[PDB]
Parts: C-alpha cells; sequence; structure tokens
C-alpha cells in the first residue's frame, strides 16, 4: 500500500504537468519521509491508545476479582 | 495501522497540491486500502485525528483561518521532518506563524538583507525560530542545516557552515516562505525542504467564507453547529474521566467483603455521558438536515464571495492600479458581517442572510470603486451582476446570450448574407444577421420588416428607455432575461447607448440605487475615521492634470488634526519625511506624502518599514500621487487606492 502511495502521488505529479499547472519533483527522500513520519505517528498513537487498553484490561481483572468476592 | 498509514502518507505528500488534488489522493489512498482489506476509520477527518483541541484553540487565539486547508497546513507545520518551505501569496501565513511563535521570540529575516548571516547565528547559538520571508534568492549556506549534517563530537552537536563551526541547538526551527506562488524550484530544493501551501483556491476561500460567516452570523446557532464540535469536547471529557474515577474508586482495596458497594451507580452517570456523546453525533447524524442546512443557506452567499474575490484579483489585467490583497477583501466581509448598522433591528435569519448578501455586494462595489476609474465602473457592476444572476437560484444562467453578448464580433459573414434591409446601414444588417443566430432572435428580420415605429425608436435620443418587443419566447420572462435581451438588441441596434443600457441593466439586476453612491463626492472623513487601519496608507492616485492635496487638507482642517505635509524632490525631502512619520506613528498625528511617484525604491522601502511598524490609532499616512507604472505594485497592494 505504501509503494502505490508513492506510485500514485508520481502519477498525480504527472498529469498535473500534462494539464500544464505547476508540479514539483516527488524524490524518494520523500518517500523516506512519509515512513519515518508513519514509524512515529504509530508509534504514538499506539503507546496512548495501548496504555488505555493496559489500563482497561488491569480493570477487567480487578472486575473478575470483585466476582470472585461476590462468589465467596 | 490503516489510519496512521493514512494520516502519515497525507503529512508527508500533499503539501503543495491544492484541497481538491488533496482530497483525491486522499480518495484514491483510500480506495486502494479498502480493496486490500486494510482496516481504517472513515468517519474521522484528517483535521482532527492530529490535533488537540487546546493546540486548535491555540492557533484559533493565534489568527488561524477556519478553513481546513489551513488547519491541515498548521498540522503539518507542527509535526515534520525537513523544514517547511511555506507558500503564502495571501500573506497569513506569516502572521499566523508569528503570533504561533511568538512565546519564543521568533526573528524575522530576508534572505536580501545581509544580516542574514548574523540572525541565522544567532538563532543556531540560542536555539531559536527563525523566518525567511523570500528564499527564492537561494543563498546554499542552508544546503548543510536542510540535509540536518550534524556531527556529534564530544557532548557537542557542529554544524559546518562555509569555513566555520557552529553549534547546534535541538531548540532551533528555520522557517522558509516565499511570496510568489509561481516561482519554481530546482529539484534539490523541493528534496531537501517541504511544501506546505497557503494558496487561497476557490474551494479554499469557499469555504472560509462559509465558516467566517457560520461563526459571525448565526452565533448561537454556530453553537449549535458547533455542538458537533463540542460532542467531543467538554462533552465527552467527563465521560471518559468519570470512567478513570470510577477506576479509581473500583477497588481501593478497602472494605473487603462488603455488601455495601453503591459505586456501581455511578456506572449509571457513565452511561449517560456516553449517551450524551452518542445521541451528539445522533445530532450530526440530524445534521442530514440541521448543520448541512446551516451551510448550504449560505453556500450561495460563500461562493459570491469566492466569485466576488477572484474578479477582485483577475481586475489587475485591465489595470496596473487595481491590486487588491485579501486582506481587503476579508475587511469588507468583516465591515459586512460586522459594524453594518443595516441588521440592527434585524433578527429573522433568512432575511439576515438576504440583507447580508445584498450590503456585500453594495459594500464591495463601494469600496471597489473609489479606486477605479470612472469609465470602468460599470465594467465591475456588471460583473458583479453577473455574479448574483448566478448565484440567485430561479433565473436560467444565460450562458449563450451572454456568450454572444462578448463575442458577437467574431462571427465571420458574407457579402450575400447581409440581406441589405432597408433603415439600416451595413454594420446595423451585419449586427442584425449575427444576432438572429440566436434561437429567441430567429425571426428577428420579420419584425424589422413589419414594425413601422421602427424608424423613430432607431434615431430616438434614448431607444434603451424604450426598447420594443421583438424576440420572441413562448413563456413570459424574468425581468432580468428581458433585460438582458434588451441589452444585446441595444448592443446590435445602437451601440452608442451600450453604457447607458448597461447602466439600466445593473440597476435591475443589483436595485436602481446601485452606483447612487458614486455620483456623490468622496466622504474622506469617514473612510479614513473608520474602516481603515492605522497601517495601511491612503493612496490617492490623480491622473496628470489634478491634485488631491487640497481634499485631504480640508479633512485635516475641519476633523482639527494637525497634519505635515512634505514633498518628495530629493534626500533633503526623504530625511523629512521619515522624521515626520517617525514621529507621527507615536504621537498620532497626520502626515502627509507629496508627488510619491518620483522615487519607487524609496516607496518599496516606504511600504517595508510600514509593514514593521505598529501605528497609532490615530495615525493616518496620505500618500498623494500620479498614476504611472513606475509604482511598485507592493504598496498598491498593501494601501488603500483613491483614483
Amino acid at each position: 500500500s505504501c509503494v502505490f502511495v508513492h506510485q500514485t502521488l508520481h502519477q498525480a505529479n504527472a498529469r498535473l504537468a500534462k494539464r500544464g499547472g505547476r508540479t514539483m519533483a516527488i524524490t524518494p527522500r520523500h518517500y523516506l519521509d512519509f515512513i519515518n513520519h508513519y514509524a512515529n505517528l504509530f508509534h504514538e498513537k499506539r503507546s496512548e491508545l495501548e496504555e488505555q487498553q493496559m489500563h482497561l484490561n488491569v480493570g477487567l481483572r480487578k472486575i473478575k476479582e470483585t466476582v470472585d468476592q461476590v462468589e465467596e | 495501522a490503516g489510519d496512521c498509514l493514512l494520516s502519515a502518507a497525507f503529512i508527508a505528500y500533499a503539501g503543495y497540491f491544492d484541497q481538491q488534488m488533496r482530497q483525491n489522493l486522499f480518495t484514491t489512498w483510500s480506495h486502494h486500502l479498502q480493496q486490500a482489506n486494510i482496516q481504517f476509520r472513515t468517519d474521522i477527518a484528517r483535521t482532527e485525528y492530529l490535533s488537540n483541541a487546546d493546540e486548535r484553540l491555540r492557533w484559533q487565539a493565534s489568527s488561524l483561518p477556519a478553513d481546513d486547508l489551513c488547519t491541515e497546513n498548521a498540522i503539518m507545520l507542527k509535526r515534520f521532518n525537513r523544514y517547511p518551505l511555506i507558500i503564502d501569496p495571501s500573506g497569513q501565513a506569516t502572521e499566523f506563524i508569528m503570533n504561533e511563535y511568538k512565546d519564543r521570540k521568533i526573528t524575522r529575516t530576508s534572505f536580501l538583507d545581509d544580516a542574514f548571516r548574523k540572525n541565522l547565528e544567532s538563532a543556531l547559538r540560542f536555539g531559536n525560530p527563525l523566518l525567511v520571508q523570500d528564499v527564492e534568492s537561494y543563498d546554499p549556506v542552508l544546503n548543510p542545516v536542510l540535509n540536518r549534517e550534524v556531527r556529534r563530537t564530544g557532548g557537542r552537536v557542529l554544524i559546518t557552515l562555509g569555513d566555520q563551526d557552529i553549534d547546534l541547538s535541538p531548540s532551533f526551527v528555520i522557517f522558509l516562505s516565499t511570496r510568489d506562488p509561481t516561482v519554481e524550484f530546482p529539484p534539490d530544493l523541493c528534496s531537501r525542504v517541504t511544501f506546505v501551501n497557503f494558496t487561497v483556491t476557490r474551494s479554499s476561500l469557499q469555504s472560509q467564507c462559509l465558516n467566517e460567516v457560520l461563526k459571525a452570523e448565526r452565533p448561537d446557532v454556530d453553537e449549535k453547529r458547533s455542538d458537533l464540535l463540542k460532542l467531543q469536547g467538554e462533552f465527552q471529557l467527563r465521560l471518559r474521566q468519570l470512567e478513570k474515577s470510577l477506576l479509581q474508586a473500583l477497588n481501593e482495596v478497602k472494605g473487603r467483603i462488603l455488601d455495601d458497594d453503591t459505586i456501581i451507580t455511578t456506572l449509571e452517570n457513565l452511561k449517560r455521558e456516553a449517551a450524551e456523546v452518542t445521541r451528539k453525533v445522533e445530532e450530526t447524524d440530524i445534521v442530514m438536515q440541521e448543520v448541512e442546512t446551516v451551510s448550504q443557506q449560505y453556500l450561495p452567499l460563500s461562493t459570491a464571495c469566492s466569485s466576488i474575490y477572484f474578479t477582485m484579483e483577475s481586475l489587475k489585467q485591465i489595470h496596473f492600479l487595481y491590486q487588491y490583497s485579501l486582506q481587503f477583501f476579508l475587511d469588507i466581509y468583516h465591515n459586512v458581517l460586522y459594524e453594518n448598522p443595516n441588521l440592527k433591528g434585524v433578527t429573522d435569519h433568512t432575511q439576515r442572510l438576504s440583507i447580508i448578501t445584498k450590503d456585500l455586494f453594495q459594500v464591495a462595489f463601494n469600496r471597489v470603486a473609489r479606486g477605479m476609474l470612472h469609465q470602468d465602473h460599470i465594467t465591475f457592476a456588471m460583473l458583479l451582476a453577473r455574479i448574483k444572476l448566478k448565484g440567485t437560484v430561479g433565473e436560467p444562467t444565460y450562458d449563450a446570450e451572454f456568450q454572444h453578448f462578448l463575442r458577437g464580433n467574431e462571427i465571420v459573414l458574407s457579402a450575400g448574407s447581409t440581406p441589405r434591409i432597408q433603415g439600416l446601414t451595413v454594420e446595423q444588417a451585419e449586427a442584425v444577421v449575427r444576432l438572429s443566430c440566436l434561437p429567441a432572435f430567429k425571426d428577428l428580420i420579420a419584425k424589422v420588416q413589419a414594425d413601422e415605429q421602427f424608424g423613430i425608436w432607431l434615431d430616438s435620443s434614448s431607444p434603451e428607455q424604450t426598447v420594443p418587443y421583438l424576440w420572441s419566447e413562448e413563456t413570459p420572462a424574468t425581468p432580468i432575461g428581458q433585460a438582458i435581451h434588451r441589452l444585446l438588441l441595444i448592443q446590435a441596434f445602437r451601440p452608442d447607448r451600450l453604457l447607458a443600457m448597461a447602466h439600466m441593466f445593473v440597476s435591475t439586476n443589483l436595485g436602481e440605487s446601485f452606483m447612487s453612491i458614486m455620483e456623490q463626492p468622496l466622504d474622506l472623513t469617514h473612510i479614513v475615521g473608520t474602516e481603515v487601519k492605522p497601517n495601511t496608507p491612503v493612496l490617492m492616485c490623480s491622473v496628470p492634470g489634478y491634485d488631491a492635496s487640497g481634499h485631504v487638507e480640508d479633512l485635516a482642517a475641519e476633523q482639527n488634526t494637525q497634519i505635515t505635509s512634505i514633498a518628495i524632490g530629493s534626500a533633503e525631502g526623504f530625511n523629512q519625511a521619515d522624521k515626520a512619520i517617525n514621529t507621527a506613528v507615536k504621537s498620532g498625528r497626520w502626515v502627509m506624502l507629496k508627488n510619491v511617484h518620483l522615487a519607487p525604491g524609496w516607496l518599496m522601502q516606504l511600504e517595508k518599514k510600514l509593514h514593521s511598524l505598529q501605528p497609532h490609532a490615530c495615525f493616518r499616512l496620505f500618500l498623494t500621487m500620479e498614476i504611472n507604472p513606475k509604482v511598485p505594485v507592493n504598496l498598491l497592494r498593501a494601501g488603500r487606492i483613491f483614483v
């Protein structure tokens, strides 16, 4: 999918050039920047969401503990 | 995973393309992800995924335009790997950056400035955000820092600049900006830096004006629209923090083996808060006719605003003196929505929209025409009339009629094509046979032959007032349709009355008193009192053989304001003008510059100085000038024109 994203950016640049509008070259440095941004965003969002998920799972284990409490 | 992929793809790419191209790229990526079943959430928006409420509110306080393109640009500006290159023909990005980074005491610098290197090394040493307003004359000393060539020697981060080594600070960020949106860059530049386009396209200004009218007019129902903004705001925050407080009280390892645990009832409040968030989402579903309707009722208004402003830009083609910027049209918009006496006693909302659009057209014309030659007033009036005709939904679009009215002369005829109609000249006969090509004018020649009142009407002083009925249409026509048909008839028949009949057509379109302000002399006292900023100078561009000093002198005397009048003749005039303006910036008195057309470069320098200066509210700078092309375009764009 990432490769396809780069290829469609190249195709869009070519189409814009054919139409006659102003276009700027897309370098593989752009692909490197895209991959780096993907890594950073994935890390940050995964960290936050999974911290909340771990809190929720600890809460669920405590819910099972309360189930055992009502059991005895 | 898929959402982050799309977010990063939009962040790294799509930084130069306009709104339509960005949407096309996003749609293509989303379609491809759907084909491969990479699960990506669709209800969320790119402007919301990467932004926080506090950051968005700070941007709003930092004067960020409400356009979603500008929000995306701010998002890209916040998070980046390569230093951005901002393209802001409007000029809003520079002020947005300055307000956003005012806390970090960002310093302005120009490439043309010789102290650029000193400012750069000062920024690296201290770690200050730096902005360069012009990069077209690129200086390649930034190639190492753009490449981030960093050498980690000891505990030092060291940068090699020219033949010198400078320590780097992590807090240092360099911002590159270009005023020209039409400049081309070498491939190394686009390889090394990322683009943040701020060009105000039709969609961009359309959305900006839509959001502005939503906020300004309809304000408590702007909060009804912002029910969507608050559904996940101060609303869902209570839900989430209530859940976390319930977790805090869930097992405090206290009261073990106790049948008393009412804390469960707080989950009822949790359910109520979650239901509040979900039902406000269902209010956003009711936006199938709630907020989409609050938007589409003003959609004609915003479309007319975009058309008006792009007519205002493209007006520079017909004359070099017709230079208008975004800020001028935005001041027009604010003066229409705010400080408008016409809506003081008006509360009905549809009628408020109607009077708002009427006053928008009126104020736009009355502000543009003041700096427009009298021979061109009818041109802009007709342009606004066409815009309003397109905007209103009841009338036909009239593309064929206007197209013929503008391009009749390009139609080629023949000697035999003219039937030599009695009572009509050869050119008149060519006009008749040419305009008969229209389906509504196919039987026109028969009407020429049959009619007998043609002789008096054709030779009358004002045929446009009593144009006879010749065009044949199966159904009764609108008054606007009759007006345009008679306009075509006048153009083909008595072209000498074309201007007068154009006046009548504009009157029928935009009201009989649309030009009634023009006949009266300029109310200089009101224009210089309000509606003009002290920073913006007043340009009085008079044609040869006329001076504007008398009117401004009368204005100053009647306002009992001490005004210093100096002439631009030599370096002594330059020094006197500089001293007078420097005194008047702080004192607040008026200062006049006479015949400023003599020094174009000094005028450019004065414009640059005026931009940096902070005039007092009472400060007013009048620049009486001759209308010659030597005057820099930037001053005309940065000042109010009065011909």
